[PDB]
RNA sequence: AAGGUAAGUAUCGUUCCA
């Protein structure tokens, strides 16, 4: 149990490529409807994988368990 | 030389909207 | 400290006020093994270093329509001839009229183009979208997945850089020369610390 | 961008090892196919230090082709098409008993240049290729077609 | 500290109060008299400098900004000449001011603000402002004050110079700056205090740590690339050492099967290769990507691990077309250089006239009697133990005299309990060659210890006296010198050796 | 007091000139290859095709009837021993590091770096001591042997 | 006038005051 709760809350490669923002390198505002949001080194030219980093499986959103049982009697 | 921000109001009489920036 | 970028330590905060800087804050010293030296930035006598305004850094709706309409018509003589000669545009065509009209170039060659096909109405429930989402949207008017960005900035950080001193006019004012780096290369932001 | 489309509306290689009271267990070298434009694209960060590495290794491995054609690749993914049509006429002469190099020098290049290429190939390798139909709908008229069948024939 | 506060910035106060904590301050000042005064003890026959003294001083005159005092002195053999005041760039002191016996020097540090930060201006104006007082206690009218900038890492010195002072003062200055265990400590403190790091990316380094986790369901190849180019060197008893190149052989591990792809490296393939070093880094990872596109998709590697960090950069391109493969390297000095050490697997590379590749298989009949999780530590440690050294590891491998091994496997056919004699007596014998090596009894070597050292972990400590982050005891640390009468004693000794050669 | 002259450095102008000196240079180049490669009857005749043909056709019937190294060693020559053989290996480089070759054997470099740590355990020319750190012991090997 | 007190514990001196 703490193992998954680590795993689920644990800093995911992608997560953590996202965290640093680079030095010195001005970037394209993605996302215009709101600025402030950079991606940094994840899809970054400045440094990182020569491959992309790959996304994870542990994060994915996840349903309760009764809303699946309510998914599972309204069909 | 004081970091309060003046009015370009009255600042406008040479520029361009499209000016350095092509 | 305001206007430096967000990368660089400041707050990228852009500005449309006449802003002086004054010519105390564009010196900076550096020890070489011979000796120290100084520098200033407006190293001829000229006048006092001003801000850039974001008033300069976007087109008039008026020649971005104009321009629209031309570069629309050159698509279309562009896209119609292709049919003729039988082969797909690309990038080397097209990078002339990149980033201009107003559903801009660079959407006819975005990922999800056949899907934004089926997206009808997309302006009018991004209007709607206030009464859903509990914080205004800024860019109600459009949608940078239909039209593009409207606006850019590479020139309006390129003119504060320049500036405000470059990479070593802003650095004098920071810490850097306190961690000792080297050079300023090869450097990232912790945004967050681990704890 | 596709023609009726309106305002409105990888790293190839050759090597393959075939698999299967001797611990000595060899295996075949087996020779591949080769790779022509995928819809899978695009899955490569911090392309200043990838590029770079191709171009060391285009030096330091002069003799695969299939680094001319991922550099190629990369290039042609990251607006520099241009830059990849250089780059791949200038690796043709590293590796010009590759089909796959010359078939990617074909589909990336533009109009009679093209033909140039394609005209060019065939010098190199006129026995049993493939080349000659690139040239055959590299071209436009049906009677140039035919010279190129019986250039081919 | 030193730091003057123009306005109470409570997170800046905070911050300073962190970064300059353990008395970082005076602890700075006290490294950078010290070391400075180790430069003089070198050249002071050359300098008339009959000895250096480092007075005992108040511990808080590192940051007394409005008095000073002196806390390195130099007593002349003989008097000196001394020049000017002048400052540390300046060339023009014809030295010729007046004579004196003792000359003093002063640091005084600093953490400049942006307007004020020319730190020569500050060395000049209170060397005049405390030579010109009642309150600072300078013993002799000659002397330097040395100003140091830490917010901006810059030095500078103003005032008496005696002949050849003050191009050793440069010199000495301009190493200290680029390397000092306080200063150092202190840029440390700066850089994670700001959280802006050099480098240093982060990927799943393979560790003692995080070893357990490398046991999993998901099949793992140990892509080792250590022997591909290598060359049989040998100095003959008498005549010159000679080399002759022999073939390499990559090694393409897999713990959950033990099937060691190899491919033979002929010797061949370097034509006159000038950069052979990256020919040979990319002709693994040609073999490795030609590999995974050979094995069906259910067998292909889901986690790539490497022993040489090398390999790290060159896989991810030819694994470019696998985004799903990680691909982690190792901190960990693992073993399998060793693997090709073994008579039955180097026989087959050493005599090869093409290059091919071969399939092995490390696990003879294990895996019928016993987990491959430790099927993988037996065979690690077997690594370990024959890396340490070949033979004593043969005699061990073989405690029966018949000790039976047919061709189609490779290690000896024991049974269960003889695999546990042979274990212990492998681990007995790792750890008395590493207790031979380090010098270090082996029962003191805790189990976690013992498992790095079989694993790959060894630490050193050359970086000892970085340790500064652990009547107060600041400036009580007293200086060294030949003078002393351990110091003489020091000399005294060989002194009869030196006389076998003497001229006339 | 006066300040020097020199130039100010732009990261945005530095990329945007980078990449306009590339565009340029890739204008050079397909420029120079198009004097390169555009320098290179019977087109339409079918009659003269079978002909061409059949004379392709019988044409086959009338025609039927290692020393040498200049690498370096980190080790010192008394390092190895004599009356053996021992097994040099190559060192960790990095590709993009263009740094010479260097050969080194595992089980030395072991050696070497237990004393190492015996050594600056054993310790619990201007500024030598720091010097090290701010600034290994190998040989020139040449014709199979120094 | 500002919005600028680090909180302590150690003694010694003094003085009023009980």
């Amino acid at each position: 149990r703490y193992r998954k709760m680590k795993e689920r809350l644990g800093l995911t490669e992608i997560r953590k490529q996202a965290n640093r923002m680079s030095f010195g390198e001005i970037e394209e505002d993605a996302y215009q409807e709101d600025l402030g949001f950079s991606l940094g080194h994840l899809g970054k030219s400045g440094s990182g994988r020569v491959r992309q980093t790959q996304v994870n499986e542990a994060t994915k959103a996840r349903i309760s368990k009764t809303l699946q049982r309510t998914l599972q009697k309204q069909s | 030389p004081t970091g309060e921000v003046l009015s370009l109001v009255g600042k406008l009489e040479g520029t361009r909207m499209g000016d350095k920036a092509q | 400290v305001f206007y430096t970028p967000k990368e660089l330590g400041g707050l990228g905060m852009l500005s449309m006020g006449h802003v002086l800087i004054p010519q105390s804050d564009l010196r900076w010293s550096k020890q070489t093994d011979v000796g120290i030296t100084h520098f200033r930035s407006g190293m001829s006598h000229e006048e006092d270093q001003l801000i850039p305004n974001l008033y300069r850094y976007i087109q008039p709706w008026e020649s971005e329509f104009i321009d629209s309409q031309r570069v629309w018509a050159e698509y279309a003589l562009k896209r119609q001839e292709a049919i003729a000669q039988n082969r797909r545009l690309t990038l080397e065509d097209l990078e002339d009229s990149w980033d201009r009209g107003i559903p801009r170039i660079n959407t006819l060659f975005q990922k999800d183009r056949h899907t934004l096909a089926y997206d009808k109405g997309w302006r009018v429930r991004t209007d709607f979208k206030q009464y859903q989402v509990l914080k205004q949207n800024p860019f109600w008017w459009t949608h940078q997945r239909h039209d593009g960005k409207l606006w850019n900035l590479n020139n309006y950080r390129t003119d504060m850089i320049q500036a405000l001193g470059g990479v070593e006019g802003i650095l004098e004012h920071t810490l850097f020369k306190g961690t000792y780096f080297p050079t300023w290369e090869g450097l990232f932001w912790e945004k967050a610390s681990g704890f | 961008v596709d023609p009726r489309q309106t305002q409105f509306g990888r790293n190839t290689l050759m090597d393959m090892r075939l698999s299967q009271q001797t611990v000595v267990d060899p295996k075949g070298y087996l020779t591949d196919l080769n790779s022509m434009i995928p819809t899978h694209g695009g899955d490569i960060n911090d392309i200043k230090k990838a590029r770079l590495l191709l171009k060391s290794v285009r030096e330091t491995n002069p003799h695969h082709p299939p680094a001319w054609i991922a550099s190629a690749r990369l290039e042609e993914v990251t607006g520099k098409l241009q830059v990849a049509r250089n780059l791949i006429m200038k690796g043709t002469e590293m590796c010009p008993k590759s089909e796959d190099v010359w078939l990617e020098a074909a589909r990336l290049q533009p109009g009679d240049t093209a033909k140039a290429v394609v005209a060019q190939a065939v010098r190199h390798l006129p026995q049993s290729v493939r080349i000659y139909i690139r040239a055959a709908e590299l071209e436009t008229d049906i009677r140039a077609k035919k010279r190129v069948l019986r250039k081919a024939l | 500290t030193g730091i003057f506060m123009h306005g109470k910035i409570p997170t800046l106060k905070i911050s300073l109060i962190q970064i300059f904590r353990a008395h970082l301050w005076q602890k700075i000042h006290e490294s950078i008299v010290m070391d400075l005064c180790q430069v003089f003890d070198q050249e002071l026959d050359a300098l008339e400098i009959e000895t250096v003294q480092k007075e005992t001083i108040h511990p808080r005159k590192s940051y007394k900004m409005n008095s000073s005092c002196a806390d390195i002195l130099l007593f002349a053999s003989y008097k000196w000449n001394v020049s000017r005041p002048s400052l540390l760039a300046d060339s023009k002191d014809v030295m010729d001011s007046t004579t004196t016996q003792k000359y003093w020097i002063d640091i005084q540090l600093r953490w400049g603000d942006y307007d004020s930060h020319d730190i020569e201006r500050y060395a000049r104006a209170k060397f005049l402002d405390y030579t010109t007082d009642n309150m600072s206690i300078y013993p002799s009218p000659t002397g330097v004050l040395i100003a140091i900038d830490l917010a901006y890492n810059l030095h500078s010195a103003y005032g008496n110079w005696f002949p050849g002072s003050k191009p050793l003062i440069q010199q000495a200055m301009a190493k200290i700056m680029k390397a000092n265990p306080a200063l150092y400590v202190l840029r440390e403190r700066i850089r994670k205090g700001l959280q802006l790091y050099s480098s240093e990316p982060t990927e799943p380094y393979l560790s003692s740590q995080n070893y357990g986790e490398l046991f999993s369901n998901q099949i793992i190849w140990f892509v080792d690339d250590t022997n591909v180019y290598r060359v049989t060197i040998h100095k003959t008893f008498e005549g010159n050492l000679t080399t002759k190149p022999i073939n390499g052989a990559i090694f393409i591990f897999n713990p959950r099967t033990g099937q060691l792809f190899l491919k033979i490296i002929h010797t061949s393939v370097w034509a006159g290769q000038k950069r052979l070093g990256q020919l040979a880094k990319w002709k693994t990872a040609e073999e490795v990507a030609a590999l995974i596109r050979s094995l069906p998709v259910e067998e292909q590697p889901k986690q790539i691990i490497v022993t040489r960090k090398g390999m790290l950069d060159p896989l991810e391109v030819h694994l470019l077309d696998f985004p799903n493969i990680v691909i982690k390297g190792s901190e960990l000095q693992l073993p399998f250089q060793a693997c090709l050490k073994v008579e039955k697997f180097g026989d087959l590379i050493l005599k090869a006239t093409e290059p091919q590749m071969v399939l092995f298989n490390l696990y003879d009949d294990w895996l019928k009697t016993i987990s491959s999780y430790t099927a993988f530590s037996r065979l690690i440690l077997i690594l370990r133990a024959l890396h340490v050294n070949n033979d004593r590891a043969k005699v061990i491998l073989k405690p029966d005299k018949t000790t039976i091994t047919e061709p189609h496997h490779i290690w000896p056919t024991l049974t269960d309990e003889e695999w546990i004699k042979v274990e212990v007596q492998l681990k007995d014998l790792i750890l008395a060659d590493y207790g031979k090596k380090n010098n270090v009894n082996v029962a003191s070597l805790t189990q976690s210890e013992i498992r790095d050292i079989i694993l790959g972990m060894e630490i050193s400590a050359p970086s000892q006296q970085r340790q500064q982050i652990a009547t107060s005891n600041y400036e009580t640390q007293t200086f060294s010198s030949k003078t002393e009468w351990r110091v003489r004693a020091i000399s005294a000794a060989n002194l009869h050796l030196r006389t076998n050669h003497i001229y006339v | 007091e006066e300040p020097v002259t020199a130039d100010v450095i732009n990261p945005m102008a530095l990329r945007q000139r980078e990449e306009l000196r590339e565009k340029l240079a890739a204008a050079k180049e397909k420029r120079l290859l198009n004097q390169k490669l555009g320098k290179i009857p019977w087109l339409d005749d079918t009659a003269a095709w079978i002909e061409r043909s059949r004379q392709l056709q019988k044409e086959k019937d009338l025609a039927e009837k290692r020393d040498l190294q200049g690498l370096t060693v980190e080790h010192a020559i008394d390092s190895f021993r004599e009356g053996e053989t021992m097994i040099l290996t190559l060192k960790d480089k990095g590709v993009l590091q263009e740094e010479e070759d260097v050969l080194v054997n595992v089980n030395l470099v072991d050696k070497e770096r237990a004393e190492k740590n015996v050594e600056l355990r054993k310790k619990k020319a201007q500024q030598k001591p720091r010097s090290i750190l701010s600034k290994p012991h190998s040989f020139r090997l040449e014709q199979g042997g120094t």
